[PDB]
């Protein structure tokens, strides 16, 4: 009937890594190399899940009990999840109004057909885009959003994991964590909890679908040459 | 993985 | 005391092959990362060397005699000679009165600072710079210019040469299409044959000195990540 | 050298 001090710990801590991570002006985009409207968005998409990845990996860090895991089990986690993570992080700038992420003005608004020209097909942007407004229907607080991060980051069902169990154990606490939170702190949310961990099944489903349109993208040399090292790295199979 | 390690500090 | 036929289509391909690959124009700059004035402009210079690279492969497949080479020899040679081919064609864009390279506005000119900026020293610097006025105040024609280049790519004593009998074939038929040039075509230029190959032992002292300061950033993967993959590549070491 | 490769037609 009330958060315990340990539970709200997590919280605090959680939200402050998002707010660290997580910038709402977008301004590092002119950074990366232009978008340009054979593939011509591939340079700019890459380089802008490139930064992100970065960014995930900076909030994993701070996930209580990530930090305490072994170097392998944090690769593996991070190496599974990445993309599913920056799908749900991507929906703070998605918009319902267009159906397209507004990161900027004409330059960083990211309709459907832009990341075509990266790419991937219908079969996984169609998905991808009802997730979107599905997870942007659900209105989730910030302390909801940021759980569900950290509760997908540490799901012990990825390639790679050994020690399934102490992630596990992490795990459950978050989700602990979020159900305590839904409950007490969300009115109307009694269902709210069902359909989020519903949002993780999805992430799943889209996860396969991209990992197998970026292996298509990294065996042609012409476009893999497109892409960042640490994209190279995170999405690649050694 | 060269990079991830170096990122994890 | 008059070019043979096939000394003349030589010249002819080869200044054709400089002109495809050369814009003096310098406007695809505006798709690298931008430049930033810690290793701020590392990642505008990698992405402009990753762009040079490909141009250097473009020349080297329309020198004759190059394509029919074992796909081995071809990438030993690149792989050995693309920075010197680079510095070489970078004097077009150098300029005396500033002793920078200016490919654009203040954006795309490129002071010695700038390169430090990069993660390299003066040792590297020093000399580079004193071998670009060397080179600039030879003069080159356009033939000179790019006949150099040619002679610098089929280098049969670089590591990973195999039939250095047929690349040092190609290279003599090349270095006796530069002494008929110079001996015919140049006025004064008595004494250039000899200066320019000085500049091929010059370039070597430069290679070294950039490979061992690349050995340095490539094993930092801080900044490592900051280079392309073609980049990697090439000055990798596999 | 997949890239190299490439770029060599
Ligand atoms: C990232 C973020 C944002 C948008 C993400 C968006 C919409 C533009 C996205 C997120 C996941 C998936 C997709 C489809 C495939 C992407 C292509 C990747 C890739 O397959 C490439 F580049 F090669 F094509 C890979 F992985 F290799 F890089 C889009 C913007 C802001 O909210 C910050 C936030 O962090
Ligand atoms: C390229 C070109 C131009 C300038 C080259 C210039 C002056 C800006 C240069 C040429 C060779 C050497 C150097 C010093 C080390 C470079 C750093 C590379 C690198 O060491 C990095 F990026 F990591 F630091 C590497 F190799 F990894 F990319 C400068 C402009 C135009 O004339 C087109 C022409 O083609």
């Amino acid at each position: 009937h009330m958060l315990s001090d340990e539970q709200m710990q997590i919280i605090n801590s959680l939200v402050e890594a998002h707010h660290k991570t997580y910038d709402d002006s977008y301004s590092d985009f002119v950074r990366f190399r232009p978008p340009v409207r054979r593939l011509s968005m591939l340079p700019h998409l890459a380089d802008l899940v490139s930064y992100s990845i970065q960014k995930v990996i900076g909030f994993a860090k701070m996930i209580p009990g990530f930090r305490d895991l072994t170097a392998e089990d944090q690769i593996a986690l991070l190496k599974s999840s990445a993309i599913e993570i920056i799908m749900l992080r991507s929906n703070q700038s998605f918009s319902l109004e267009d159906m397209s992420w507004s990161c900027g003005g004409p330059d960083f608004k990211y309709c459907i057909n832009d990341v075509t020209k990266a790419g991937h097909t219908l079969e996984l942007l169609e998905p991808l885009v009802k997730f979107q407004v599905g997870l942007k229907k659900l209105k989730l607080h910030e302390e909801e959003h940021v759980l569900l991060m950290a509760i997908c980051l540490l799901s012990p069902d990825r390639p790679g994991v050994q020690d399934h169990v102490r992630i596990e154990a992490l795990q459950d606490r978050l989700c602990d964590v979020l159900q305590a939170y839904i409950r007490i702190q969300h009115p109307g949310g009694r269902l709210l909890y069902a359909k989020m961990i519903q949002k993780l099944a999805d992430l799943r489903s889209l996860n396969e679908e991209h990992s197998k349109q970026y292996r298509s993208l990294s065996f042609q040399p012409e476009h893999s040459m497109q892409l960042t090292p640490l994209v190279l790295e995170v999405f690649g199979s050694e | 993985h060269k990079i991830l390690h170096r990122l994890l500090q």
